[PDB]
């Protein structure tokens, strides 16, 4: 590296092979005064922005626009001004024709000098008749301007042997350029005079010439290929306004100038373009004896000379300059850190490398001077850019030998900390409800009204009503009274009676329906209405007339429901109001309104007909009163549960009214109820533990996000500061999704390490010692701008797949299985063993896999073990020794890796488990339990061939079955008791998949508990 | 101690005074003098000038 | 009408406690904000510049 600000050499390009250049000739003179549609003396600049021309480049046939545009009178639109142009060159041109003729004058020369003169005199009117017939030049090209025709000094006049030249307007100035940092800029070009050439012949004469002139301003060179024979260059004190913050004169200008255009040539240097100047910075020459250290000419003159010697900048520079980029690069070389490189600028000659890839002292003999002494020790090749995105990207860390403390790491993660700040909430939860439904069996059991469990005492905490708040408004819907309005329908017309022998309910049952929200902006009544009597819901029979009751109708009427008004009896009711809003925050005055309202209900249902209720708050009274009256007086029932929402509501069905019937609760309803309440504490568990919704983050909690951000100057090989930063948030996040971006922030290329902390995490990071350290190479490679995003809670937002989902399920058994104080060992550990985050932080392993992983070796506080040997052999576990073996997916993956059966491959894993120590074991078997269902898209099936192939993955596995399964267990072991696990319905995995911060997409579980029937687990333990 | 006067106080920021206009007084005058201009310009009161 | 006929404005300024007549905005909300924009942008320079 960083000279003042950072530049990116690495190695160094020059253009080697150069055009040399032909000269003039007076057909191409005519050739570019005729303004052709191909080629013309002028080129348009326009904006960045609006791509409008602000601004005009001309060259070769003119230059002398040195008077005042006042003189001129140019107009300020360009096509008018280029049909302007156009015709006084036309005028002109007819002159000139007239006073020379082609046929004579085919191939003679020209003074450029007088032909940029002549041209800028016809434009101001200022009388070129005497300066026209020293067109055509003689014998040299300086004598005729030593000895004059007319001497002219509003145009140059001369000095004994030399000339001095006011070489002016480069650039011209629209009207409608008006200093935006998005115009382009003009570096002083379009001022009345920004400096004087002083042409002559040789440099030791100039230099006689400069003993007596001034040098005040500095001079500057160019030492290459001049444009019209050797000469110097003299600025004057006009400045340069376009940049908002600096002003700079006009030999900065120019030396800045030409600095990025050498910078410019530096990378477009491919070994096979030839350009037309070899170098192109100036190296100011008499002014380092008046100027002194630590002024801006000084600096840009040792930038020209890293320039010639050819190095090569950091940000990518664009093709088209700006005024906001050049200001930026102005402030950047006005910063800190004065030098790193062992080059100085001279006055008594020019130096370049000994290493330089450029030959432009061996090109042209005059000023250029190689030197020996001084080396570098960087690289010849060129160099290139990355291509941005616009989007967030991830990365993937890789860790090193080395290890510093997590306090260290602590305390530079303080130092970096940029937790502060509110992110992006998102949703834990899309899809649909879930159907949790049960019927009434006749002949199943028999259970009594105390037996049921309860809502829990610890109801009414603001704690609770914090955690069902939190559920509730993090869940994303439609109309929640639609699903749910839906679900009961579809779990409603599904079985028979055991009376009629058809169904349940017919086509045009003129039901009812009892309290109406009637607001969902729009359609002024629950949006199951329409649909449902046009029969969209394609399960149901559609109805022959709705009426809606309830106290906040629009088109039925309000009436209170818990007192009984009689009214018009229907074959079907339907209940939506709740007991809370009518009610007064009371258990008994809800069980009371319970009461009335379902009293109500069975009063007014037109014998023979079907009902449902809903129950927010059951109670023993509750209970006990349905079962000593409904029960006897009803054929059949249904109590169902759709779930979007954490509460303990459930939709009791009733079926057949007022016919007396011996039927109490049963065992199954029990069990459904039992499973309910206790889903609803798992569930609550979970939701108390997470954040609120509109909160800030401060790594205060140990669930959330943490970002980072530093900047990185080039391709330095950065501190072990940031890395033990860097090495420590990785520490803290433990391996988990990670996403960077790289953008220049307010005059600073930054970079953002983004990503979210867990508790499996935190105890990740407490199990180990040391934090090890990463490569820096991996992130001091890219030099392509990401741009970021704002921070969000949740990564994903279509949902997690139904393999994360069971590699949830079995990472959430094997931590429940395994306890503190215990070794392990894992087959198959994978890419990175999740093993690590599942047990407690005290518990050491004993992990192998075929996968040679990159976990970090060493610099733990109990010990780990890291190596491959093809698990699937012997010898090696009477080496080492476990207690508990967890194989996971690795059974088929290895069998399929070796076109062996599961038979072949269970008995050779059990014969060595035979010759292991481990008393309990849990693997991963792929046995179907239920009849076979050809999951479409993720598990198909097959008789004969007996395979699976998993389309998803694109893998297959063959299956055994749990028979013989057991027959190969039992002749291993006699003794062995095997335990089939239920598959998790109560959902106490879900933790888990929470607490890591990421949606389920219930579809997607669905899915899950359709597939995990179809590969579970056992538990054997060695004795039993 | 305190004492009540009818019109904004700003203490002087230097011992040095010189003339600016950013006070009530001048907005006071330059509001009465732009309504009488309104009232010169107005159409219908005089063009009979 | 929806037609902004005010606004509201927060923590980066709060000293506009001179008169309006002194500081000369225009009546329509997009040149207001536009020139809002580019005051904003040049004290912007010269606080980066300081
Ligand atoms: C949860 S809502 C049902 C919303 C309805 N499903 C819908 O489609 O919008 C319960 C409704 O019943 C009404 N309600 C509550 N207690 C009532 C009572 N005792 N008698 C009549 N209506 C009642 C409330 O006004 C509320 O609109």
């Amino acid at each position: 590296a960083n000279v003042w600000g950072v530049r990116l050499a690495d190695s160094l390009s020059s253009p080697t092979i150069e055009t040399r250049t032909r000269h003039y000739t007076l057909h191409d003179f005519y050739s570019d005064l005729d303004a052709s549609v191909g080629k013309e003396p002028w080129r348009p600049l326009r904006n960045q922005r609006t791509n409008e021309i602000v601004a005009v480049q001309l060259f070769r046939p003119l230059q002398g626009l040195v008077f005042d545009t006042q003189l001129y009178g140019f107009p300020g639109t360009f096509s008018q001004w280029e049909q302007f142009m156009k015709e006084k060159l036309r005028v002109l041109k007819y002159e000139v024709l007239r006073i020379y003729p082609i046929s004579t004058y085919n191939h003679d020369r020209v003074n450029v000098f007088v032909a940029n003169a002549l041209v800028g005199a016809f434009l101001s009117n200022q009388a070129f008749y005497d300066l026209l017939p020293l067109l055509i030049v003689n014998d040299t090209m300086i004598s005729d301007l030593l000895g004059t025709g007319a001497a002219l000094s509003q145009f140059f006049q001369s000095h004994g042997e030399v000339l001095e030249v006011a070489a002016g307007r480069k650039y011209l100035q629209m009207n409608n350029y008006s200093n935006d940092d998005d115009d382009p800029p003009l570096f002083a070009k379009d001022l009345s005079d920004y400096a004087k050439a002083f042409y002559s012949d040789t440099y030791e004469v100039l230099d006689r010439f400069f003993w007596t002139h001034d040098s005040s301003a500095g001079v500057l060179v160019h030492y290459d290929k001049p444009t019209n024979g050797n000469h110097y260059i003299l600025g004057t004190l006009t400045q340069m306004v376009s940049a908002p913050p600096h002003i700079i004169n006009a030999t900065d200008a120019l030396l800045l100038e030409s600095c990025l255009e050498q910078f410019a040539a530096n990378v477009r240097a491919r070994s096979a373009q030839p350009v037309t100047r070899l170098d192109q910075c100036y190296h100011l020459r008499w002014g380092a004896q008046y100027v002194g250290e630590d002024s801006l000419t000084y600096r840009l003159g040792v930038l020209s000379l890293l320039a010639t010697n050819g190095y090569q900048l950091a940000r990518p520079i664009p093709k088209q300059l700006t005024n906001r980029w050049l200001s930026s690069f102005v402030s950047q070389v006005v910063s800190d850190g004065i030098n790193e490189t062992p080059l100085w600028p001279q006055e008594r000659y020019v130096q370049i490398a000994y290493d330089s890839p450029s030959v432009v002292d061996g090109a042209t003999q005059y000023g250029y001077v190689r030197r020996n002494q001084l080396r570098l020790g960087m690289r010849i090749s060129a160099l290139q850019s990355l291509s941005d995105t616009p989007a967030p990207v991830q990365w993937l860390p890789q860790y090193t030998i080395d290890q510093v403390a997590v306090d260290e790491g602590d305390a530079m993660v303080s130092q970096l900390t940029q937790l502060p700040l509110r992110p992006d909430y998102g949703s834990i939860w899309i899809g649909e409800a879930l159907s949790y439904y049960v019927d009434y069996n006749r002949s199943h059991r028999v259970v009594l009204s105390s037996e049921l469990p309860q809502l829990p005492d610890t109801y009414f905490d603001g704690d609770e009503q914090y955690g069902r708040s939190l559920f509730s408004l993090a869940r994303k819907v439609g109309d929640r009274s639609l699903v749910k309005d839906t679900a009961v329908l579809k779990h409603a017309y599904q079985a028979i009676d055991p009376n009629t022998g058809k169904e349940y309910l017919r086509a045009g049952q003129s039901v009812a329906y009892f309290g109406a929200s009637a607001g969902h902006s729009g359609a002024d009544q629950p949006l199951v209405i329409e649909p449902w009597m046009q029969g969209k819901i394609s399960g149901v029979p559609p109805p022959s007339s709705v009426r809606q009751f309830g106290y906040d109708v629009a088109k039925g009427a309000i009436v209170d429901l818990a007192r009984p008004f009689p009214s018009g009896d229907y074959q079907f009711v339907y209940s939506d109001v709740d007991q809370v809003v009518d009610g007064h925050d009371d258990l008994s005055i809800s069980s009371g309104l319970v009461e009335s309202l379902l009293d109500s209900c069975v009063h007014a249902t037109a014998p023979g007909g079907s009902f449902v209720m809903k129950i927010n708050f059951p109670t023993r009274t509750v209970w006990h009163y349905i079962e000593q009256k409904i029960l006897p007086n009803v054929t059949s029932y249904m109590l169902i549960k759709p779930f979007v929402t954490n509460n303990v509501e459930v939709f009791f069905v009733a079926f057949g009214v007022h016919q007396q019937s011996a039927l109490t609760w049963t065992s199954g309803v029990y069990f459904f109820l039992v499973d309910h309440f206790y889903r609803y504490e798992t569930l609550s568990a979970i939701s108390r533990q997470l954040p609120s919704f509109g909160y800030v983050d401060d790594g205060s909690s140990v669930t959330g996000i943490e970002i980072i951000s530093i900047e990185n100057p080039g391709f330095s090989n950065m501190t072990q500061a940031a890395r033990v930063g860097i090495s420590g948030l990785c520490a803290n996040v433990g391996n988990a999704r990670k996403s960077i971006a790289i953008y220049e922030s307010h005059g600073a290329r930054v970079l953002t390490i983004t990503s979210r902390r867990s508790p499996a995490s935190a105890r990740r990071k407490a199990r180990l010692r040391y934090l090890p350290l990463i490569d820096p190479r991996s992130l001091e490679v890219q030099a392509r701008t990401i741009l970021p995003s704002n921070p969000v809670l949740f990564d994903n937002i279509n949902g997690a797949s139904p393999h994360v989902c069971l590699t949830m399920m079995y990472n959430f058994e094997v931590s429940s299985a395994v306890y503190d104080g215990d070794v392990v060992l894992d087959l198959g550990t994978g890419p990175e063993a999740k093993i690590l985050e599942l047990i407690p932080s005290t518990s050491p392993v004993t992990c192998v896999d075929i996968r040679p992983t990159a976990q970090p070796n060493g610099c733990w506080n109990v010990r780990t073990t890291f190596l491959e040997l093809d698990y699937l052999s012997d010898g090696w576990i009477t080496g080492v020794r476990g207690d508990i073996v967890t194989c996971m997916l690795s059974l088929g993956a290895a069998a399929a890796g070796k076109s062996m059966t599961f038979d072949a491959a269970f008995q050779q894993l059990v014969r060595v488990l035979t010759r292991s120590t481990a008393n309990v074991l849990l693997i991963q078997v792929n046995c179907p339990t239920d009849v076979i269902r050809t999951i479409k898209g993720y598990l198909e099936i097959d008789q004969t061939n007996k395979r699976y192939k998993f389309p998803k993955f694109g893998r297959d596995e063959p299956y055994s079955d749990m028979d013989s399964l057991e027959r190969i267990c039992r002749a291993a072991w006699p003794n062995c008791s095997i335990t089939w696990v239920p598959l998790s319905y109560d959902l106490r995995w879900t933790k888990l998949a929470l607490l890591e911060s990421t949606t389920l997409s219930s579809a997607s579980v669905r899915i899950a508990e359709l597939m995990y029937k179809y590969m579970p687990i056992m538990r054997i333990d060695i004795h039993g | 101690e305190v004492l009540l006067l009818p019109i904004d106080h700003q203490p002087a920021n230097v011992t040095t005074p010189t003339l600016d206009f950013t006070n009530e007084l001048t907005n006071w005058r330059a509001r009465v003098c732009e309504l009488m201009k309104n009232l010169v310009d107005n159409q219908r009161y005089q063009p009979g000038w």
